[PDB]
């Protein structure tokens, strides 16, 4: 019974429907899943203040402003501020009861729902692990984890120290094995096979040590890359398997331990070095007592057998023949595997939905695509034109929002395009026509429109189950030349700065050039452009290679009339920065040979913020963990305190202006600094 | 405070992961 061994079951238990159901509701032990239980609610517990929004509440939900949204549906909208708390104040209590485990049930339904309301009121928050806590919320509802090292045991003895099903843990296990398996089938693209997704990382002082043997560009390839990739592959494999548990389990708690110094992700690291443990037998919790001394093994509870519940069905040679599984046991064999497909499924489920497909397939968040696609900003310009006089005007990018994420997506831009067609005639404007014009760079490629610059958004066409018509391809046909980008950009000096740029034929780009920016030319790489400037109306036809210089202060266009796209770049220097480093530099020389033997302002305030650096570079950890820990003390303490408030106001009503001012002022008073 | 010029909005010469929250 190699295979037995193995895999922990026989091939003949999945040879009927009924064997299946029997070996799924398996009896188990149940601690394993009470520590995960206990380390979930707690990390829930601390998180929800902090990264969900708790003390920030009152600034993002302003009663009475004008803030464009963007909610999934739009027949969802929020509440007043009173009601905002009270709901956030459910979720907390819920996560409370779930990390106790008093009342598993009805804390784990009070903290699912408004968790996911929250989740769905706004787009632009999706990332990974949100999505990753509210599939472990609607696991654990189903499951029975108050069955050991629980208070739901203490006044009830029929929960405690019982048996549970054993697709409980596979549930679970499943689970954390399509996060690092559909994560490293993401990273099999180009983009990060070739070393372009994460290029600055190796940069870190973290990294130190692959450098006494790996050159700089060969740490970055190999360690961060590749190394990577392999991991996420074949953590699950090395995990399952209890001939290489151990390496696995070491290889995994490194890389979660870097990841949690690299980046700035939460929780995500912390909670995924607790459910590596969920892969170790369900009795290792109890074995661990075993290794601490007997004078410590008298307060724990007395370590005894589990006793049998009717949650798992029982099949014994001698006690009995077995009893027809009921209702719950089909169920949950049911739900286990239509949950695994189903979450098999939807990371490739963008087929379907064409209408969310930029540059990038789908909506961010539930694909296991991390770190994978960088993107840069260069410009962008919002011009509307009156539909009554006519009259052209420019919005400052960016009004009435609280995120920038709109830039990529053609949902929330056409969202923005309504909100800001509703909200304009409040500004003595009529029914307007709005164009965007922004410029994207994707993994260090070429500039280029995203959205065509004709088309008037708030009377264009968009449905989820259509690809969209007013989006711009990415020009793939280019990558090739990041190589040659790469050097030119490398052979330059200290003072100037390049931009390389890629257009479409039949469009063409204006430009208006500062007074600040002299010495300024384009040079032509590939195609062919006309450059015309606006003063003196005339045009000039370029070739590949040569270079013109432009005027300071003046308006000129660009156009493109190959049949082919067309790729140039500009070369530019600020005059006044560089005449303006120079005098300091040479004031401050002269200066200081007559000492031996505003500009001033800010050379010193400069001197000063590199001095309060290397102050606190020398200065040992112990302050910096003072700061954090009254930094975080203080956010606790400002929610708590305007939870309390908005909870009184919304049990008894408003008092008084004064009062409420007061209590307020009373809320942000910082309590040490 | 919410308008800008032809000067100011055609200035053109002056990255990020959407997972970092
Ligand atoms: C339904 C809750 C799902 C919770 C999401 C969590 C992660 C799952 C990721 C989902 C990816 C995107 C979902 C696509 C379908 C749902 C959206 C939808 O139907 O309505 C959109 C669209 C209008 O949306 P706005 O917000 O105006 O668009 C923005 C620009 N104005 O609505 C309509 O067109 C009207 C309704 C038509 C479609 C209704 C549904 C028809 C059947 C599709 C099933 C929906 C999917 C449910 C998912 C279940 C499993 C994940
Ligand atoms: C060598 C041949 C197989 C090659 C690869 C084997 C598996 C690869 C790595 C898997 C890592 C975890 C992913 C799946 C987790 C869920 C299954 C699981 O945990 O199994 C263990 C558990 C017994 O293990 P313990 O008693 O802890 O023994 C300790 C092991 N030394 O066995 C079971 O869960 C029995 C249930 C059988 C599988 C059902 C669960 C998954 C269902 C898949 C749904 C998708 C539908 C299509 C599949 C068709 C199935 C009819
Ligand atoms: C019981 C009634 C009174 C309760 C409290 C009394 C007064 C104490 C007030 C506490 C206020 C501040 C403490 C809370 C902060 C907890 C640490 C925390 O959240 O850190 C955040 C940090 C992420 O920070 P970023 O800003 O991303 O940092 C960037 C790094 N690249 O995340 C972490 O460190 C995760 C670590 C998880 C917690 C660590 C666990 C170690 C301590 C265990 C606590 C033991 C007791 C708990 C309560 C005991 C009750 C009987
Ligand atoms: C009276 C005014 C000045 C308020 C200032 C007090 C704050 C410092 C309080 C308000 C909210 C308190 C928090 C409210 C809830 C919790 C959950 C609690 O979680 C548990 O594990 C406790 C449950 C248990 O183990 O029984 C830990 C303490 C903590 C962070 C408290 C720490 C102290 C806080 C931040
Ligand atoms: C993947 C990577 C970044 C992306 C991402 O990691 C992130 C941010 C994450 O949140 C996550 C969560 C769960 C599963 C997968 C992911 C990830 O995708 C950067 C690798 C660099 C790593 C921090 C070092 C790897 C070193 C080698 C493993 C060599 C072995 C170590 C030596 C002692 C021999
Ligand atoms: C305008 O800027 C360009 C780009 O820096 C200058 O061209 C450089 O001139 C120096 C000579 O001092 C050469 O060593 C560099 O190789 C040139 N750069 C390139 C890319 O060819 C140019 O001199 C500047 N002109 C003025 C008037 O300041
Ligand atoms: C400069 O060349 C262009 C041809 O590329 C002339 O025609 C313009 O072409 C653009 C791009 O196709 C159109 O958007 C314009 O409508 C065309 N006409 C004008 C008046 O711009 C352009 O006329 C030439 N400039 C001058 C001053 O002759
Ligand atoms: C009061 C209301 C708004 C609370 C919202 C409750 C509904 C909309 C929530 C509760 C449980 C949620 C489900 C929980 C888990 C999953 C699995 C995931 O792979 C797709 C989304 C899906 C299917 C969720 C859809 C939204 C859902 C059905
Ligand atoms: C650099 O040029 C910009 C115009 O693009 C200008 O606003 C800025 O003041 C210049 N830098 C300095 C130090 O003056």
């Amino acid at each position: 019974s190699r295979i037995g061994k193995l895999l922990g079951f026989e091939w003949t238990d999945l040879s009927s429907w009924r064997r299946l159901v029997t070996l799924l509701n398996r009896p188990t032990d149940p601690a394993s899943l009470a520590v995960f239980r206990f380390l979930f609610g707690f990390l829930m517990v601390l998180d929800i203040p902090q990264e969900r929004g708790l003390s920030s509440l009152d600034r993002k939900y302003l009663d009475g402003l004008d803030v464009c949204r963007f909610p999934l549906l739009d027949a969802l909208r929020p509440l007043p501020l009173d009601w905002m708390y009270l709901v956030y104040t459910i979720m907390f209590l819920g996560a409370l009861g779930m990390m106790l485990g008093l009342c598993y049930r009805i804390s784990c339904v009070l903290f699912l729902l408004p968790y996911w309301y929250v989740f769905l009121l706004d787009k632009t928050s999706w990332n990974n692990h949100s999505y990753l806590y509210g599939l472990l919320a609607f696991q654990l509802t189903f499951m029975d984890a108050n069955h050991y090292w629980s208070v739901d045991g203490l006044l009830n003895a029929h929960r405690r120290n019982a048996h549970v099903p054993l697709w409980n843990y596979a549930v679970l296990r499943g689970q954390i094995f399509i996060v690092y398996f559909i994560a490293g089938v993401k990273k099999l693209d180009a983009d990060w096979v070739e070393g372009y997704s994460m290029e600055y990382l190796s940069r870190h002082w973290l990294f130190s040590p692959f450098k006494l043997l790996l050159s700089e560009e060969l740490t970055s390839l190999l360690v961060v890359h590749w190394g990577g990739l392999l991991l996420d592959l074949s953590a699950g494999f090395l995990l399952f398997f209890d001939v290489s548990r151990s390496i696995g389990l070491f290889f995994v708690s490194y890389f979660h331990c870097m990841n949690s110094q690299l980046f700035s992700i939460g929780m995500f690291s912390y909670v995924m070095l607790a459910s590596s443990p969920l892969f170790c037998s369900p009795e290792w919790p109890r074995k661990l007592v075993s290794y601490c001394p007997r004078r410590l093994q008298q307060l724990l509870p007395l370590k005894a057998a589990p006793q049998p519940s009717v949650s798992c069905v029982y099949k014994r040679s001698r006690g009995k023949s077995g009893q027809k599984p009921g209702l719950r046991h089909q169920l949950g064999a049911a739900f286990t595997l239509l949950y695994l497909l189903e979450q098999l499924f939807l990371p490739y489920s963008h087929f379907l939905t064409q209408g969310y497909n930029n540059w990038t397939n789908g909506l961010y968040g539930y694909s296991w695509d991390m770190m994978v696609h960088s993107r840069s900003h260069q410009h962008v310009k919002i011009t509307y034109r009156d539909g009554r006089t006519g009259e052209l005007g420019y919005l400052n990018p960016g009004v009435f929002t609280q995120s920038r994420r709109w830039k990529d997506h053609a949902d929330m831009l056409k969202q923005y395009a309504t909100c800001l067609s509703r909200l304009l005639p409040k500004y003595n404007v009529t029914e307007p026509q709005i164009y965007f014009d922004i410029w994207v760079s994707i993994n260090d490629r070429f500039q280029q429109r995203i959205f065509d610059p004709r088309v008037d958004i708030v009377q264009a066409a968009w449905s989820p189950f259509q690809r969209t018509s007013w989006v711009q391809p990415l020009l793939m046909d280019l990558s090739p030349w990041r190589a040659k980008l790469q050097e030119i950009k490398s052979s330059l000096d200290n003072h100037t700065e390049v931009v390389f740029i890629a257009d479409f034929p039949g469009l063409h780009l204006e430009n208006f050039v500062s007074e600040d920016l002299g010495n300024t030319s384009i040079q032509l790489l590939q195609g062919e452009v006309t450059v015309e400037l606006v003063a003196e109306q005339k045009n000039q036809t370029l070739r590949e290679g040569e270079k013109m210089q432009l005027p300071a202060g003046e308006y000129h266009k660009v156009y493109t009339t190959s049949p082919s796209p067309s790729c140039y770049m500009y070369v530019y220097v600020n005059t006044t920065e560089l005449a303006l480093e120079q005098d300091l530099a040479y004031l401050q020389e002269l200066k200081e040979k007559v000492e031996n033997g505003p500009l001033v302002q800010t050379f010193l305030r400069r001197q000063q913020r590199l001095q309060e650096i290397e102050r606190r570079r020398n200065t040992p950890f112990h302050e910096r963990f003072f700061r954090f820990l009254l930094r975080k003390l203080y956010v606790f303490r400002r929610s708590f305190l305007m939870t309390c408030i908005s909870l009184r106001n919304l049990i008894l009503g408003r008092p008084s202006l004064e009062q409420l001012a007061q209590e307020v002022t009373y809320a942000n008073l910082r309590p040490f600094e | 405070a919410n308008f800008l010029s032809k000067q100011q909005a055609s200035q053109v010469l002056v990255s990020a992961l959407e997972e970092e929250v």
